[PDB]
């Protein structure tokens, strides 16, 4: 059994030392579902994929298949999709509209609010229809993007998301008309722990910055261009949030990095123009030189990880400590034009996608790493995450927050040092910023 | 219960030279691929190639026109002549670490139905794979579906090149890590 | 540990509240193979499987494989297939004729009985191979149905039965004949949860009368009829047992459902002429007008259920809390002209093997249920078994027993009820009639 | 040891032409249930379609005479064009849920073997095959067998009809949960 | 990089009547195996066959030469006709535990590229199959590859003999308990 | 939990009975792969696999993935396959040679020894590597065959062996050139537990000389001969090690399993002429008339297993309760004619691969076994495992230690006492010999 205690010990983010238990134990894993899945804010998409009344996403919450749809008055809701009759699954396909959802198993109706409206033979068999409807969880909206908590006692999405709000704007904030998702939405599956793919998007620029995306980069280069040409970017920073555990890195003022992966109309969309010009007016109030800020990952913890500059959206769905699904999409500005959102999106699938030069390398390291935490000695020792201990601070003349170097451990052992909260701490009443 | 598939006459049959100079080409490229002659097999791909595997959904049959992703949409490969030639420098590469060590594939080729077009030396051809991908240890992915090619008569070694090229793959959620082999 | 407290908080008869988690955890499927499966009567099969002397059927009880064999004395015996040696399957083949097992490891050599008679090389190693054979299984037959179970302290198969026999005798006992087994037994696997299969049999007419097999209904009518003219029933009832978690519902004097299920040859055959005036008067000391019952579910807790008026018998083998595989056979009547036979092999391959135009609805329903069970938040509140709820007498003027209307969840709060007392009572003193 | 097929002369070759037909037959069948075109894979069906899928056993080899059930046995199929009827009702039904969202499927077909009957334009065909369902989300079933049918030559729009099918599948149980799919 | 292969000229096509012929001949050297045919299968083996399956490694792409095991080394099967003829009598035996109760298998051969030696009538041939296998209650090992033949022409019922064959498998480690099938 | 007391009684080798539970139970594996593979002498192979430096082979110590490399120095190093920054595999390919080993996934560099000497970007974001390379096991070789421990308190590799090593030698020390690898290292998998493999090659000669290899022999018999002229071995002996839990049983003077087996060539090369009075000359000081010994078996406990007279060797790894890899390889004397070692090839592949005549049949025991201990019934008794109870006696004449006769399980009670004394003695104080 997982005392306070033992949880605790879990991490050091003094000596950055992780306990490799933490990506493989089963019992720690069901915890996880209740206290960390249970009660965090996690990604369910964006406004544009359900944009008129009854449109609708299947998605998931943590193990939890749940419904988002579109209301009436323009609220969203999301509500569990189960019956809870007998269990059956009440929305059936993968997204569309809808005007009610039946249940196939015993009929059982409902409307496009998650209301129980319809029970056959109610009158002859049979109690209140509206105590018996699916779970609600509560919905919330970042600048296009759809969040959703279980937890009524969990603070609000402003609060959770609190000072890494000026770092999803960069990517979210750039337009009065607002970014949009280009259609369709890629599903894979990888076996290995979300935590480390969590982890990459908020800490991690140094597997791109050594040796994971050497190849990746050579697809992306001219044709007479060989890797020894290629630019090594070394400049950038890192911000870990003050609470949350949330993440981001960025390249500054060294474009290669964004050039190769993202091509020159998108690069020069992105630092030079009306637009890169508009986007720096609008993150004004941030103080925050965005158009140096030339290729950004980012997380959102748990689970909503994202590339500011190349604008790929994904969410990992946690399948046990030993898998997960990937969920990905990508985002364009309403208003770009319609050259910059053909590139964002042959760029992101050439990228990003299970076939994508970036995206087959990062998967085939989390794979062999899932493989190892099979063995007893394997897991023995502790994962070193020392990387630029203490060297981080609020000052920054460019970039708000805890800022540092690039390559470093901070957002990721703050984003640790936040799960190992969440696992540990079982009141908001403590928990909470 | 009709559908207006029933006012169109049939195509032309192939001829069975033809039928078999297309399905020897298949053939051919397989064993390209699965003996992982990866500039070879780019050598075999038309300048003009868009090479798309669209992305396909759960839908309710009234809704079945959803099915697949959109033309403006997001694809799991949608690419030219110029984007699939960085695909080769990468699994050609000793630094990439997804196929070295190399995978093991099969690409089983059947049901191979040809059509001519207007134009002469160009034809529609209709595939069924099963694909055997085989990687490290342990890891078995299968994966099965359909192509639709443009294929054009050339003075290639093997007498054809891949002009069109689209994927329909039977799946919706990938169960593989990665698409780290051609199709 | 799973304390008596607690089991007996995971079902409520008196509210109709069931958790969730009773068809999930890991440790509660465990506890079943010793609780339930351990010590309930298990249906192996029918009279006819094994009709002569050596004749014999690999099957299972739970998880433990079983070999039922006919004897010389025309008894049957039931004896784990496993030998004690170092634990080898001793029957290897599906069914056939034996005059002996050998074990094929080392030799271990058996007789029909089940009785090791010879070891190789005994003198020179070594014991008494009087005490080293397979465990044996109690067996019980009930007008051909053969049943097994470990548990010497069970109470025998007719007090276990009880006031349920009325109601198996609807099929069973129609004839002087006798009934016997269509030769066949289909077998497929199902990712769900034994007692959602067993409820349904049970006490679920209701999915039938709703949603669920409204395409199997449209498969069975007349071409030149739609489903806006087919007639689906909403008289019968449903029956609880005194005691065991058995139960049956069925319809009254409305044919509709039986007639595109069965069609007319069989429906007449059922209900009017010989044969069923004959079945009328052999149940007249149950005073059940037989005639008028005309599509019914069965289920014998744990796993054995059936469809009367269709003939269709199953036997759930659990597979953990996720899967199960169905066996799944045919019974007629012996004396039963070659076309009624005939008419009843061809419906039920039609409508309930793996690819039945009802079948397939059915275990959709269950594998949806099933993965979203996966889910943290769709363990976290009850499901409702409220239908019906008080609504139950025993004092009914046609059929025995606890008797109920035909959408009702009586049954199902029985089964649920009797399947909490036999995962908390440890001793049959307690948990006996 | 020998056995009573050695006194047996073999079959006459199938003809290049015949063959190919035969073939090509097959391919557009699988494509029309690979595309859930029901109603017009329907049409293919004579109206005195035996359509059998026997259930297989495990036996020892001295019992082998017992591996598949028999005439007057259950089945998994055992089909009339009429009972194929009601069963294409409810595969293209909006409320049949099996199939509501339908499933993805590839038929792959090869081993075709062609022997011509005694009677003209009939024809015993034997074939293996592998049927890939992929369902839902994550669902995969993989089937192989092999059916042994009698088609005729016909005036629809493929030149065939389907006079008897046998579904020879190796399985004894059914590793899937239903068959709502057809071969 | 440019390739040794760019001086080779393409290989001299197989005539259509050939082609058929090779095809046909696996069709029904499958049949013969998948139902236990094995005396007639054996039958098919030349008395000079040496059937080989090497094993097969993960190598980074520099050590590509070693990534099959060589002439002198372990390999899965090995076998003259003697040796051949012993599994055929314990393939065949009751008390051949493995295979009694025999498994269900299916091979599903394609791909067949046919090459015409410096003798005639002597035939390299490299197809692609898929090998499944399905074993008593649940067991199913599904195997991918492709095999290189020399076919002799034989005035057997098939018309040739198997003199080689070297079975190229998309495996390292073997994910089935055993290799009981022939391939 | 499991507690010392539960542990000492799954195994009673007075009365001669084991718990099934042992092969199934989740806990008690996680348990073995602590308190057994992580503190034993386990196999990795052959010095002749790793001859140059440099050279490399990537295996298993249980689930720990581990890599062997020769040294420059001539010594031979294992360390974990895995990086201690974030968990990824060092070494990607199966075998071969390095100069160095790169993680991929963030590019810390390793020499051949498993030091890490470089981390990209040191300076800039940081720590003494010296202390952040992987765990190193303890290396001890036995005449060619190369094992490795995890535990530093535990005996070395000669005490640990103790009395097992003569019955090691009749395989490994025959001539003054030692043995060598054939080429190749066969893998597959088996749906068993490690316990069976390794017993039946510690103490199973019983399930050869009754019913498992009847059709092995078959195919390996004379052509004009059928099984009931093939020789019925019976004649033989068995050894039971003074500590470790390892055990050899061999036949002596009936040369039918061998020359069946390995053919006439092999048969005569290691019972007549000068190779084989060498052999015996070698072994003069163990007094054991090894010419005489014709067909053997070895288990060195755990998991370490081979066949003397054929030559053939293996590996299991454990994966799981449920489930085995096999990696198996042959060994040649080095000086023996190019004639012999293509039989041990020939004959090993014919035998002993995944095809193999005798190995289709043992795998088929063992997968029905598993199947079976899924049952709770299954699992309810005790196995025999009383063969020649009593009946060794540690004076023989020709044989050193522990003898009794070739069908007994003398040296499998030890192998699974020495085995219940790992799981339930934490300290080696105790458990050391
Ligand atoms: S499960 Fe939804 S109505 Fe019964
Ligand atoms: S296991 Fe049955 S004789 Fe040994
Ligand atoms: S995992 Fe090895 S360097 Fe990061
Ligand atoms: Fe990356
Ligand atoms: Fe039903
Ligand atoms: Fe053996």
């Amino acid at each position: 059994n997982w005392t306070p205690e033992a949880i605790r010990g879990l991490v050091d983010q003094e000596k950055g030392l992780l306990d490799p238990r933490i990506y493989a134990d089963q019992s720690l894993y069901e915890l996880e579902l209740e206290r960390v899945f249970g009660r965090s804010w996690l990604l369910l998409g964006h406004e544009s994929h359900v944009p008129e009344t009854g449109d609708f996403l299947a998605t998931y919450m943590g193990e939890d298949p749940v419904v988002m749809v579109r209301q009436k008055d323009k609220s969203i809701k999301v509500f569990l999709n189960q019956c809870r009759h007998r269990g059956m699954r009440i929305c059936r396909s993968d997204a569309g509209n809808a005007k009610a959802f039946t249940c196939s198993y015993h009929g059982w109706a409902y409307d496009i609010a998650g209301k129980l409206v319809n029970v056959p033979f109610e009158k002859e068999a049979f109690f209140d229809k509206a105590e018996w409807g699916p779970l609600q969880a509560r919905v919330a909206t970042y600048k296009g993007l759809v969040f959703a908590n279980w937890d009524v006692q969990a603070p609000d999405l402003e609060t959770y998301l609190g000072d890494a709000r000026p770092y999803m704007d960069v990517m979210l904030d750039r337009t009065p008309a607002g970014t949009v998702a280009i259609g369709g939405m890629q599903k894979w599956v990888i076996p290995c722990n979300w935590k480390f793919a969590a982890e990459q998007f908020c800490s991690d620029m140094y597997h791109a910055g050594t040796t994971t995306h050497l190849s990746g980069i050579l697809a992306g280069i001219p044709p007479e261009m060989d890797l020894s040409q290629a630019q090594i970017p070394t400049k950038g920073n890192q911000f870990r949030a003050a609470w949350g555990g949330h993440g981001s890195g960025w390249y500054v003022d060294e474009p290669g990095s964004l050039l190769a992966v993202m091509g020159p109309k998108v690069t020069q969309y992105w630092t030079e123009g009306p637009a890169a010009e508009l986007a720096e007016q609008r993150l004004g109030h941030t103080g925050m030189p965005v158009r140096r800020m030339v290729g950004q990952h980012m997380t959102i913890f748990p689970t909503c990880s994202f590339l500011p500059a190349m604008n790929n959206i994904r969410i990992w769905h946690p399948r046990g400590p030993n898998e997960i699904e990937v969920w990905a999409f990508t985002l364009v500005d309403a208003d770009a034009p319609a050259e910059i959102k053909e590139e964002y999106r042959r760029h992101n699938i050439r990228n990003f996608s299970a076939g994508g030069v970036f995206e087959q390398d990062d998967g085939e390291n989390w794979v062999e790493i899932q493989k190892g935490l099979r063995g007893y000695k394997a897991k023995s020792q502790p994962l070193n995450a020392q990387m630029g201990l203490g060297r981080s601070q609020t000052g920054h003349p460019d970039f708000p927050g805890n800022v540092g170097y690039v390559y470093a451990e901070e957002a990721a052992r703050g984003m640790y040092h936040h799960w190992m909260r969440m696992m540990s701490e079982p009141s908001w009443a403590t928990l909470k910023p | 219960p009709h559908f207006f598939k029933t006012f169109e006459w049939p195509s032309k049959a192939a001829g069975l030279e033809l039928q078999n100079e297309i399905e020897q080409f298949y053939y051919r490229e397989a064993q390209l691929l699965d003996h992982r002659a990866y500039e070879a097999w780019f050598a075999l791909l038309d300048k003009d190639i868009h090479y798309f595997m669209p992305l396909r959904t759960n839908r309710m049959i009234r809704e079945g026109e959803l099915e697949y992703s959109g033309d403006q949409d997001l694809a799991h490969f949608d690419e030219t002549h110029e984007t699939m030639y960085g695909r080769i420098r990468k699994v050609t590469s000793d630094v990439g670490w997804a196929e070295n060590p190399p995978s093991r594939t099969r690409h089983l080729v059947s049901n191979v139905i040809v059509k001519e077009t207007a134009t002469p030396d160009t034809f529609e051809v209709n595939s069924a794979f099963i694909l055997y991908r085989n990687r490290l240890e342990r890891q078995v992915d299968i994966f099965a579906g359909e192509r639709r090619d443009v294929l054009r008569r050339a003075d290639n070694n093997l007498g054809f090149s891949i002009a069109k090229r689209t994927i329909l793959l039977d799946a919706s959620t990938l169960l593989s890590n990665n698409l780290s082999m051609f199709f």
